[PDB]
């Protein structure tokens, strides 16, 4: 069957469940880079 | 006079499509075409994501 199936905004906000978990997760490491440089500083 | 009267009413199509499908249990027209699988699908290379 030549289907025409498509996705909804539970899926496209599920895409945002990934990306926001990435841009926040790289933001915390920049704290961890800092908060262990003033541990050594 | 009665057989032609059922055809112009279109009753015979309902009389046809009843017993060829309700005795079926199988899906008719499941294959159709192959244009939707022209490219690589996900599952054909989803093991690389795995």
């Amino acid at each position: 069957k030549k289907n025409s199936y498509s996705y909804g905004w539970s899926f496209y906000f599920g895409a945002l469940s990934f990306i926001i978990a990435e841009m926040v997760g790289v933001l915390a490491v920049h704290m961890f880079i800092d908060r262990h440089k003033q541990l050594t500083g | 006079l009665a057989v032609l009267k059922l055809s112009e009413q279109g009753v015979l199509d309902k009389l046809k499509n009843k017993w060829w499908y309700d005795k079926g249990e199988c899906g008719a027209k499941d294959s159709g075409s192959k244009e939707k699988t022209s490219a690589l699908s996900l599952s054909n290379v989803a093991g690389v994501f795995y």
